[PDB]
């Protein structure tokens, strides 16, 4: 099969800025009982407020409690 | 939408010290959400694009490092673009970082183009740290109206009729691009299924035909995938994002995928570069890195146990 797509033996480089790219992580600070509220939550918001095109209800992503 | 205001206070803390946040109106970021959802929507959700164009893999909130590479790449419209994904969760700035994009994508809409990443969707963001920034600068509120704006991404985009791209990789529910072209928005991204797996799966040496994801949800897929999927499309190149790689850009199966990651020294933890892929209008491709002179994947946390 003819392939049209060609790649460059040549990458250019130049320095990413130099800053402190370190940041919270809020999911670490999750109880088990912070979780089941979340996943109700998340449920109550898709299932009275999040608007879905009528032929992808079957997608919306439910959870557990 | 008072839009070139918007533009220029983002674009304004380049000369800043990193971190400096943009204060914008909540009205203001309703109004990128509400009209980059109506032009995501008039769109196709399988974008058919032209070269010349860069191509450029996850974000996360790294608004100093989006701004250097518009720097390096040529800010809009001077270049055209299209990002993969994940601009949300896991950075400082996610929310500069996602109204600079909307803005661009309203001011040039057919010279800007933006894809659903995993991290575009409720559940995901809700915990990665999109929601709690929301919070924390604007209300829960805003974060809605996020989320209906991520619900009209488009999935999935391809570049004269050879290279294709989003966010994850390749579906075993992937047979035919009508597939993707008949998923009506807004629309949620599934726990499985053809859309969870565009914005989820993995390409997997090591994998004979497709294989289960240590993230807990979609796939791995192997070499032999990728080269029949490319011959029975007639395609030339997979291009897709959703895993830190250490020159901001890897190569799997022969060079017949490639994997774009464009936030340098992701969360302070890595020490990869960010790289975008120049395509030419001759189809030739090439690389712009940003080179700092599994923890990272993301995974089930909501639902395992
Ligand atoms: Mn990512
Ligand atoms: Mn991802």
């Amino acid at each position: 099969r003819k392939i049209l797509i060609r790649f460059s033996d040549y990458v250019e480089v130049a320095d990413a800025q130099d800053y402190d790219r370190r940041a919270d992580k809020p999911w670490t600070r999750l109880t088990a009982a912070d979780k089941a509220a979340i996943r109700k939550e998340l449920n109550e918001f898709k299932s009275t407020e999040m608007e879905v095109h009528e032929l992808s209800r079957h997608l919306t992503r439910f959870h557990r409690p | 939408l008072n839009l070139d205001s918007i533009i220029g206070r983002l674009l304004e803390v380049q000369g800043s010290r990193p971190g400096k946040n943009v204060q914008l109106t909540e009205n203001e970021i309703r109004g990128l959400c509400l009209k980059s959802r109506e032009i995501f929507l008039s769109q196709p959700i399988l974008l058919e694009l032209e070269a010349p164009l860069k191509i450029c893999g996850d974000i996360h909130g790294q608004y100093y490092d989006l701004l250097r590479l518009f720097e390096y790449g040529g800010f809009p419209p001077e270049s055209n673009y299209l990002f993969l994904g994940d601009y949300v969760d896991r950075g400082k700035q996610s929310l500069e970082t996602i109204c600079l994009l909307l803005a661009y994508k309203i001011k040039y809409p057919e010279n800007f183009f933006l894809l659903r990443g995993n991290h575009e969707c409720a559940s995901i963001n809700r915990i990665y740290g999109f929601y709690d920034e929301c919070k924390r600068r604007y209300n829960i509120k805003l974060w809605k109206t996020f989320t209906d704006c991520f619900n009209c991404l488009p999935i999935a985009a391809i570049v004269d009729e050879k290279i294709f791209c989003c966010h994850g990789g390749l579906s075993p529910d992937l047979q035919s691009m009508e597939q993707i072209r008949r998923i009506m928005r807004p629309t949620d991204v599934p726990d499985q299924g053809l859309l969870c797996d565009l914005l989820w799966s993995d390409p997997d040496k090591d994998v004979q035909g497709w294989g289960e994801n240590d993230r807990g949800v979609s796939f791995t897929f192997g070499a032999e995938v990728v080269a029949k999927f490319l011959h029975k499309h007639d395609l030339d190149l997979i291009c897709r994002a959703h895993q830190v790689v250490e020159d901001g850009y890897e190569f799997f199966a022969k060079r017949q995928l490639v994997t774009l990651f464009s936030a340098p020294n992701y969360c302070g933890e890595f020490d990869n570069a960010g790289a975008m892929m120049s395509v030419d209008e001759t189809l030739m491709c090439s690389f712009q890195i940003l080179k700092p002179a599994k923890s990272s994947e993301t995974g089930n946390l909501l639902d395992k146990d």
